[PDB]
């Protein structure tokens, strides 16, 4: 059992990582979204990618799009990828979606779901999970530009407010992951998206026990 | 191969696939990958990197004083310093340890692991404690003979600092134990303290394993 | 004796390359072990960044590449008992803690002078201090030795950085056994630090 | 990074060249349009495509084609392509839909977008985007009659006005592109479609500044 | 291979697909490709093309006054002449070359640029001009001598009527600074004029890359 | 020197072939350089269609086909500075400008005389002038050169093409850094146009 | 300031006796040992 242990397998399987939501009835009836790629969007997933320091992979996304009672009807949808530091859509039928370099997907709610595989992106050599260094204040410390994947820009092509939610859960698998610098485990609460802050009240690392010699708990 | 069926499986998404999809950006040419030292292909190889068990995880001990068994003067000898099970799966000492945490992300493992100490007291402080590790079948020693007659190490302070020793064989589908005893008094000089800790280390051999993949605790 | 960080000797790139006014070994301020004591990091190249002929090159070249080899150094007596971990971090982001969610520039680059730990069970980061024996370490026993010897590579992403702005990895010299002697020994440990830059490069120079 | 700079990758891509709209409700019930083949639609496009005199590519149209709220019922659709110097429809059951030497490409809005490749169509030996000369006024200045690729008549297969409009979007993708005497990038805004005219207020090229010692803007 | 799956991507379009796709008029052959002279395969070879500077892009300058950096007899010397930024992808003199052009279809590029100076004064008008490169950390010098220190050419107009300048290195994701200094006064017999211009021209070099295609802002 | 327009000397296609009656050289009207000067421009062979034994052949024929050689002389004194750009710009469209959206036939066909730029910024046509470099050209700066020299060879999508309809290229001389003197000097530089055409190739004799 | 310059880092533990060799110096102000 050595291949279960292994780097490739131990960041294999699309998971989720994020719901994505598509709103046009009620208030809000923008008719799009702009998802921006976080490969750290759960905590689980997190701590797993911050166990080393470098990564460089190929991520593959998958859209499982449907309505709000799972009906998948006829519906068009355009899943634009924007590539980092291309401008973002402003509104529903913005100039942005008509873009040739933001590659987009055409897909109907009743076919299967739309994959691509976005490349590995970074200006850098890998993917860079901590930085310890400013870019050139407090609030920019540990914020390396460069981990920027792009964004998902989600839209229903239509002319007018369609009246239905559109629920889309993106689904990413790491491919070909090569990892540098093995850390420790994160063991405190993460309390914000960005930074290895955590609350005054250390959490003890193992459970408690009520003397060394009991091996009771 | 023109006549084609569609069989049961088609417009399925199986989230374990590993398929093919077109590049979204394709003629588009990554960073070219430099050296960078410190590549990791394997979880076993940090597995078996010794790492500090948190013995003393025992209630109103805080911050590094968890990682540290307490050795001094005994006005009784042949009494019992330290116990922690061999589990690292389990919660207790082993959670702190890194083959411990990785333990976590699977369902089943098997193999051997060592288990380090390391004498943090004087250079000039002797004494023996005895090291035993109990079966997972047989309860925990009850006195320092019975834990005698088993598998043990006695540890001399004064001749070797830091002594290994291995657990044969455990695995998870009730457990090893291992108990410190004192062997012998504390003994120091004057003019040196007469208490004094010890760092317990702990990973996996070369014949660890881990299977079935799952989602951590925490 | 000497430990290889990940293995490999630090080597030059195949731009200035210093012969030895910079290869020169740099003594850093003794920091005072005490029984309270938590532990003090550097973060490198910040700790060189304003200390002779490296902090010259470090401070008016817009580029930088260097290992280190650091020696900790420690004095005590057959009386004293203790261990310190000595452990390089390759990217220390220094994490705060709120009952101020984001570090002050002391604490990110302490200096030359370096920093105190305030929570050296999470590392001051949220990782165990248990699990830091994944970085490269050395331990100091003082009943078994009283020096460490980590020689450190170039680890980046990018072949060339800034000196001024990022720090490649942190030191960190933590006393896991607290320091505990008797009534006439000295109440501190002196900790010497001393750090040698390996196959330092620069560019950009002015 | 010698690939994504070459002419072939910089003219790559599928882009929206021309929204292609079928009314059939309220006033308009005409159940069918012409679009004319317009490489330049876009000035984005155009821009690009003048930055050499003379190409030669073949083009792949896609025809991304919903109803007005996104949907996609089963309505057959005939996406007909008039070769350059055929006659065109002038109705929607005129006899020119019946012509087999225009091409026809029956799809549904329910079936995946049709594709099809237009091939390079000039009498010439390359598409000249800059025609210095006359056919044979001041109108037909620089009007080269062989850039003309065709033209794509759209129509519902229907009896009579189905009530739904149909907007279709056509994707192009410029194939095999080579490219002959670089020019320099417009730098005037576009006026007129076929015509170079620039306004007299002339835009400088580059954005101004205090005074040339000050590096501010 | 009759039986077969359809694995999640079907149907789908993918406007960056390269696929095939039917001929609409297949038999229909082309008219035959003639030799045409001035085929170019490369925007990087179009990059590497000397193209003029807007130097003199500054408010109340127009037409082709903006190509042009004026010269003339000046009552203190070591005066600064001219500055601008080694910056193709960003606002400023850079945006009329066509490596500056060409920079705005893509998101980032790296490699070496050069400037050319071309001085268009009277063949009877000598002196020296002192241009100094600045790298991108370091601010734009106070004085000619802060300038002298670093990298820097002296240009004397007499001798030599062309100079190139190669900027070492600069890449886009805080940029080099050129400035061109009054080494000593504009000289000239009697009935010659005593103010001139110089022309700054601007390409990249052989390892000029480009990357990540995107639409430009104009 | 000479320069070769894109790297190719012109040559015969693989039909009337004149051999010095055409060669010659075709000197035209000199032009004033002066001060206020925008620049001039040709467009060819609009500007040899009425001008000797070309001029006859390019009207009586049906079909054309011919490579030029240009000489842009200069007669300036040591004493007159200024730099033009000689230019020749293949299929050069000539765009109107509106606050008359069409240019008139003077200016698209100027004949041997030449038309005066009015907006030599955008090369009348909503071009930069600053990158009509990727054109094959040649500087005339006054105190390096009075010369320039451009081989141009046949450029169409066509092998053959009206001479009286279609201009394959046009030439231009812009005056990038003004014409300047002093007191005494002559106030106006005069610019010579040479022309040759090479390999010319006639078709449809009446 | 001294550890910038030419300098001796003397362990009393290790090693008890330590020799420093002065480069050159004459007379026709003078080096300082600190």
């Amino acid at each position: 059992g050595v291949n279960e242990a292994s780097v490739e397998h131990f960041y294999s399987r699309a998971g989720l990582v994020g719901v994505v939501e598509v709103k046009d009835s009620g208030t809000s009836q923008d008719g799009y979204t702009v998802w921006p790629i976080d490969v750290m969007g759960f905590v689980q997933q997190r701590r797993k990618l911050e166990l080393s320091t470098y990564m460089r992979f190929d991520a593959e996304f998958t859209f499982v799009s449907n309505l709000n009672d799972s009906t998948t009807p006829g519906m068009l949808l355009q899943y634009m990828y924007v590539p980092p530091g291309a401008p973002k859509p402003d509104g529903r039928k913005s100039y942005q979606w008509q873009t040739a370099t933001n590659p987009s997907i055409f897909a109907k709610l009743s076919d299967p779901p739309p994959q691509v595989s976005v490349p590995f992106m970074s200006p850098a050599s890998a993917y860079q999970w901590f930085y310890d260094g400013y870019p050139t204040t407090n609030l920019q410390y540990g914020q390396c530009p460069n981990n920027m994947m792009g964004h998902f820009a989600i839209r229903t092509v239509s002319e007018s407010t369609t009246g239905k939610n559109v629920h889309v859960r993106v689904y990413m698998r790491i491919k070909h992951v090569r990892a540098w610098v093995p850390r420790p485990f994160r063991s405190q609460a993460y309390m914000v998206k960005n930074y290895p802050t955590y609350s005054q009240t250390i959490s003890n690392t193992a459970a408690d026990r009520a003397s060394i010699t009991t091996t009771d708990y | 191969g023109l006549p084609t069926e569609l069989k049961p499986g088609t417009n399925q998404f199986l989230t374990t696939d590993d398929g093919t999809s077109p590049p979204i950006l394709p003629g588009f040419e990554p960073t070219p990958l430099i050296h960078i030292p410190g590549e990791f292909t394997s979880l076993l190889d940090l597995c078996r990197i010794e790492t500090i068990l948190e013995v003393n995880n025992t209630t109103g001990t805080t911050g590094v004083n968890r990682l540290l068994i307490p050795v001094r003067a005994q006005n009784n000898v042949d009494q019992l310093c330290a116990s922690f099970q061999v589990d690292p799966g389990r919660n207790g000492p082993w959670q702190s340890t890194m083959v411990g945490q990785i333990c976590r992300y699977y369902t089943q493992w098997s193999g051997s692991l060592k288990v380090t100490f390391m004498f943090t007291g004087s250079f000039m402080a002797t004494g023996k404690m005895l090291i035993a590790y109990t079966p997972p079948g047989s309860a925990q020693p009850t006195t320092r003979e019975a834990a005698m007659l088993g598998t043990h190490i006695v540890w001399d302070f004064g001749l070797q600092s830091s002594v290994t020793l291995v657990i044969p064989w455990i695995s998870n589908t009730a457990t090893g134990i291992v108990t410190i005893w004192y062997q012998t008094n504390f003994v120091v000089p004057p003019d040196t303290p007469s208490e004094a800790n010890i760092i317990a280390l702990g990973a996996a051999q070369e014949n660890f394993t881990l299977k079935l993949c799952k989602d951590t605790d925490e | 004796n000497i430990v290889l960080s990940y293995g490999e000797w630090p080597g030059y790139c195949p731009p200035t390359r210093p012969d030895v006014s910079v290869n020169r070994f740099y003594t850093l301020s003794t920091k005072s072990w005490k029984t309270e004591s938590t532990g003090w990091y550097w973060k490198f190249p910040d700790v060189l960044n304003d200390t002779g002929v490296f902090g010259q090159n470090a401070q008016f070249h817009y580029l930088y590449r260097s290992g280190f080899c650091m020696h900790v150094q420690c004095n005590a007596s057959k009386f004293h008992q203790g261990a310190l971990l000595v452990v390089v971090i390759p990217e220390f982001v220094v994490a705060a803690s709120s009952p101020g969610l984001y570090p002050d520039f002391a604490h990110t680059n302490p200096g030359k002078e370096g920093q105190v730990f305030r929570d050296p069970y999470v590392l001051d980061a949220g990782i165990p201090l248990s699990q830091a024996l994944v970085f490269p370490h050395q331990w100091i026993n003082l009943r078994t030795n009283n020096c460490a010897t980590i020689i450190m590579p170039y680890v980046n992403a990018l072949p060339f950085d800034s000196a001024l702005n990022h720090s490649n990895f942190g030191l960190a010299v933590i006393p896991i056994s607290p320091l505990k002697y008797c009534n006439g020994a000295t109440t501190e440990v002196p900790i010497t630090l001393t750090i040698a830059p390996l196959n330092s490069e620069f560019s950009g120079l002015r």
